[PDB]
This record gives structure tokens, C-alpha cells and sequence, in this order.
């Protein structure tokens, strides 16, 4: 069990750690988060009390280094930092655990929610979507735009998700126009799975990461990307049976975890009604269709 | 974006554009089967692709053989239309290719857009106008060539005859749409108006009668009357 310690909490902020969150008061004696489960990526995120504008945060994996947070009063945010000195950082942390100044990652033993939301998400792929190669962890916020968004403006601060476009030469074989537009299996299986992602785990990882950025940061381009990757599967007549079964589980847990009061902005009516009721896979997402119908029957 | 009454003069500027109407591509007669069920029998159709500035009509005849063994024909018809429009553009010299294609039905937008991906600089546009191009098969010579075709065929017409020698494009298009609106609202009477007499004939190389300027004013007046009436006869007013 690993620890994301803090230098101090100089400004009042709501701190999120994965799907949990807690309020810290200005200058409250707070020195971090302990008992973080090893084996999963994590995200630690922030919303200042003064400026609910800009949710921001950091994706990280404690196996990859020792990470600590210090508030920067010039740039005005809580920054993640890595410490090479394994011995100095530990002595500072034990000291703090002794004084009980850390909150405990509050995982219920029965609960597999985080695993289920991050099953295929790996840090190495996060770091290729979020390009900042000098750090082991990745910053994301509400305002960052995607590569595809910048084609329709700072390339350094973009989310380099895989571009999906249903009316594009990549998506449509010359002479198969109607066939490929109405049945996207070619584009799913050959172009994206075999060609770009290599396997369905990497596809699902990007899909899960897009959802999490949409949910935790209100990142609109991430939300677009999540829906596009869902729609590409649902609009394919030919999908491996194991991918459909896993997609149903993935979406079920995303829909289960979504805040009930964010469903209006985070869910695209057209995509979901097409996917659950009109598409090739309308009958293949039993768990997802059942939770959607009992929790968000208005959208549909 | 979409084409409407506010930007109507844009049709007659010097950017090449084509209207594409697909309403006559997939045409059927509905009949009873011996078992008392209902069946369709397709008849020959056509794509109506029209330059509104020059009057040039590219009439692609759709022979019923193209439907053989195919499913969901109304959906295929839109994609067949887009394939043939795309083939037509590619056959034109670059300096003849359109800069915009306006589809009369919004369901043509995605099929044409996908077929024209090679042409990113050709704008595909809908329209809010209710253009009467479905009535093109009420033009006798157009109907005749469609129904006689035994194979896929493209036939080229000028739907304005020689009108541009005496009137502007805007005026010729207004005349065309008035003629077609009349034919669409009451074909018999529209056709009675146009050729019930002897001395105002159709040249072998024309579609419409050889009317003098004054005779066109009477004709146009009679078509307006028909259209207003049918609109009463329909709503009782
Ligand atoms: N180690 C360390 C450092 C700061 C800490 C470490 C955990 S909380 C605050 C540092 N090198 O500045």
C-alpha cells in the first residue's frame, strides 16, 4: 500500500482520489493520502473552493516512482512531483503517518469499482495520450482539447486520443462506400484493432481513460472520444463475442459510477439510443441496457 | 449551409453548381399477388442532376436491372444516386466540376458526402426550398427516354431549350419551377395549358413549346391560376 504525501494544504480545495473525494480547509493540517492500492493506475484531482473553474489532476502509478504534492503559489495549483531520494522521502512520510496527518484510501473490501473502471488502462498508454515525457505522471484538466478538436491550438497541452471519423477516407474503402458507412466492421477490426490499437485491450484502455477524463474533469473532448469508441463498436455488424461481452461490463460500471446529476451533459442521447435500440449490437449489451433503463430512462 | 429564399440569387452566379434530385430513382407500381398479398414491381428511374445557371441536365437513367437481387432498395437508391453523381463529377474536366452540389432531399447528404470524400473542396448542401423536380417525369420527352431504356444510360438535355438567348438564368429557372410546380399539382390541366392548340409546337431538339415572349406571359399566367386554384380546390378557399 503506497502513499501520495503533501508538503501542506495552503488553499481550501476539494481533493479527489479515484472515485472518492474530501474537503480540505485553507491551511488545514493535511499531509496526504495513504493505503493506496498497488496494481492500478490512480488519479488525484482538485477543485479549488474559490474557483470551481478548472478541475485538474494527475494520473499516476505508485509502482513507477515516489510522488508527492506541493502547492505552487505562483502557478496557483497543487502540483505533482517525483522524488528520486528514496530514503529522504520515506523518512518525511513515516514521520507524517506517525502524526496521523493522512487520509486513508477508503476502499471497501467487497468493492471492485475502481478495478472495473480501469481494467485496461495502463500508465504507458496514458503517457502517449498525454505527452509530457519528463514526468512519470500525467496532468489533465477540464479545458484541454484533443488532437481531433485542434483539426476543426497549443499542441503541447493536447489529449492525443486516436482520431475516429466516420466520414473519412480511413473509415471508408473506395468502392465500399455504402457498405463501410452502414457496417463499420472494416474500420473497427482492420483499421483500428488490427492496424492502430493492435488488440482490444488497448482499445478498451483508451475508451476507459476517455470516460474517466470526461467524468472527473468535465473534459468535453474526452466525452466525445468515449462516445465515438462506443459507437464504432455498436455500428459494426461483426465484433468478436468476447469484445461485446467485455464492452457490456465496461459500460455498465461507467454508467453505474456516473453522478446522477451529470447525466445530462455527460451522455449523448443519440449515441446511446442508436447503440441500445437501433444498432447491430442493440441486443448485445444486456447489463448496460438494463442499468441505463432503470437509472436514466429519460435520456431514452 | 442550407439553401433558401434568402440566398436564392446564388444559384445564378458564376460558381458552377448542380442540383441533385433523387425522387425518381427508385420507382415502383404496387400490385396484388395471386395469393392476395401485395408486391412491388420496379420501373425505370432517373437521377435529375441540373445546372440551374446553364440549364444543362445530366439525366442518368436507372434501369430496373440495378435492383435485381438487392435488399432495402429505398436505402440503396440514395447510395446508387451518390455513386452516379460522384462518377459524373469524376468524368468532368476539372474546370467543369461543380464547387457545390445541392441535394433536394436531406437524406442524400450523407451518401453523397461519403461518395465525394475525394473532393473535399466540393460543398454538399441541403435546401429549404420545396423544389418541384419530382415532376420531371411529367415532361414527355424525358419520360419517354427513361421508359424506353433497356440498359443504364446517361442522356444530356438543356431543360431551358433556347430561353437563355432571350431571358436571364434567374428568369428561366423561375419559369421552369413554375411549369414543374403546375405539372406536379395537376398534371392534366398543366399539360392541357401547354399544348392544346396547333401553331405553337415543340422543336425536335426541345422539350417545351416554341412560345413567343407574349405567349409565355399568357402561359405563365395560366400556370399561376392553376396552382392557386388547386390550392383552393385542396383547402376549399
Ligand atoms: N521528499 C521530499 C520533499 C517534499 C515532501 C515529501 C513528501 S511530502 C513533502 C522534497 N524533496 O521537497
Amino acid at each position: 500500500m503506497n502513499t501520495v504525501p503533501f508538503t501542506s494544504a495552503p488553499i481550501e480545495v476539494t481533493i479527489g482520489i479515484d472515485q472518492y473525494s474530501f474537503n480540505v480547509k485553507e491551511n488545514q493540517p493535511f499531509h496526504g493520502i495513504k493505503d493506496i492500492p498497488i496494481g492500478h493506475v490512480h488519479v488525484i484531482h482538485f477543485q479549488h473552493a474559490d474557483n470551481s473553474s478548472m478541475r485538474y489532476g494527475y494520473w499516476f502509478d505508485c509502482r513507477m516512482g515516489n510522488f508527492y504534492i506541493q502547492y505552487d503559489p505562483k502557478d496557483g495549483l497543487y502540483k505533482m512531483m517525483e522524488e528520486r531520494d528514496g530514503a529522504k522521502f520515506e523518512n518525511i512520510v513515516h514521520n507524517f503517518k506517525e502524526r496521523q496527518m493522512m487520509v486513508s484510501y477508503p476502499k471497501i473490501d467487497e468493492d471492485d469499482t475502481w478495478y472495473n473502471l480501469t481494467e485496461f488502462v495502463q500508465m504507458d498508454k496514458i503517457r502517449k495520450i498525454v505527452r509530457k515525457d519528463e514526468n512519470q505522471f500525467s496532468y489533465v484538466d477540464s479545458s484541454m482539447t484533443t488532437v481531433q478538436e485542434n483539426e476543426l491550438s497549443d499542441p503541447a497541452h493536447s489529449l492525443n486520443y486516436t482520431v475516429i471519423n466516420f466520414k473519412s477516407r480511413e473509415a471508408i474503402r473506395p468502392g465500399h462506400e455504402m457498405e463501410d458507412f452502414l457496417d463499420k466492421s472494416y474500420y473497427l477490426n482492420t483499421v483500428m484493432l488490427q492496424g492502430i490499437f493492435k488488440n482490444s485491450s488497448n482499445y478498451f484502455g483508451e475508451l476507459q481513460f476517455a470516460f474517466l477524463n470526461a467524468m472527473f474533469f468535465g473534459n468535453y473532448g474526452s466525452s466525445l472520444q468515449w462516445h465515438a469508441m462506443i459507437e464504432l463498436i455498436c455500428s459494426s455488424a461483426t465484433v468478436p463475442k468476447h469484445m461485446l461481452d467485455k464492452l457490456d461490463e465496461i459500460l455498465y460500471y461507467q454508467i453505474k459510477t456516473l453522478p446522477e446529476q451529470y447525466s445530462d451533459i455527460l451522455l449523448n442521447e443519440r449515441v446511446w439510443n442508436i447503440c441500445l435500440y437501433s444498432s447491430f449490437q442493440k441486443n448485445s449489451l444486456h447489463n448496460t441496457e438494463k442499468i441505463m433503463e432503470n437509472k436514466y430512462p429519460e435520456l431514452l | 449551409g442550407a439553401m433558401n429564399s434568402s440566398n436564392y440569387a446564388e444559384l445564378f452566379n458564376n460558381d458552377i453548381k448542380l442540383f441533385v434530385d433523387d425522387t425518381n430513382v427508385y420507382r415502383v407500381t404496387v400490385h396484388k399477388t395471386f395469393e392476395g398479398n401485395v408486391a412491388t414491381k420496379a420501373i425505370n428511374g432517373c437521377i435529375f442532376t441540373l445546372n440551374p445557371k446553364t440549364g444543362h441536365l445530366f439525366l442518368k437513367i436507372i434501369h430496373t436491372s440495378v435492383w435485381a437481387g438487392q435488399k432495402r432498395l429505398s436505402q440503396l437508391a440514395k447510395w446508387k444516386t451518390a455513386e452516379e453523381v460522384s462518377a459524373l463529377v469524376r468524368s468532368l474536366p476539372k474546370e467543369e466540376q461543380p464547387k457545390q452540389i445541392i441535394v433536394t432531399r436531406k437524406a442524400m447528404l450523407d451518401p453523397l458526402e461519403v461518395h465525394m470524400l475525394d473532393f473535399p473542396n466540393i460543398a454538399i448542401r441541403p435546401t429549404e426550398l420545396r423544389l418541384p423536380f419530382s415532376a420531371a417525369m411529367s415532361i414527355d420527352k424525358l419520360s419517354d427516354v427513361v421508359m424506353k431504356a433497356t440498359e443504364p444510360q446517361m442522356v444530356l438535355f438543356n431543360i431551358y431549350d433556347d430561353w437563355l438567348d432571350r431571358i436571364s438564368s434567374y428568369t428561366a429557372f423561375s419559369r421552369l419551377t413554375l411549369l414543374l410546380r403546375a405539372l406536379k399539382t395537376n398534371e392534366e390541366s398543366a399539360k392541357m395549358i401547354l399544348l392544346s392548340d396547333p401553331t405553337i409546337t415543340i422543336k425536335s431538339y426541345h422539350l417545351w413549346p416554341s412560345f413567343t415572349d407574349e405567349q409565355w406571359i399568357t402561359i405563365e399566367s395560366q400556370m399561376r391560376d392553376l396552382i392557386l386554384t388547386e390550392y383552393g380546390r385542396k383547402y376549399n378557399v
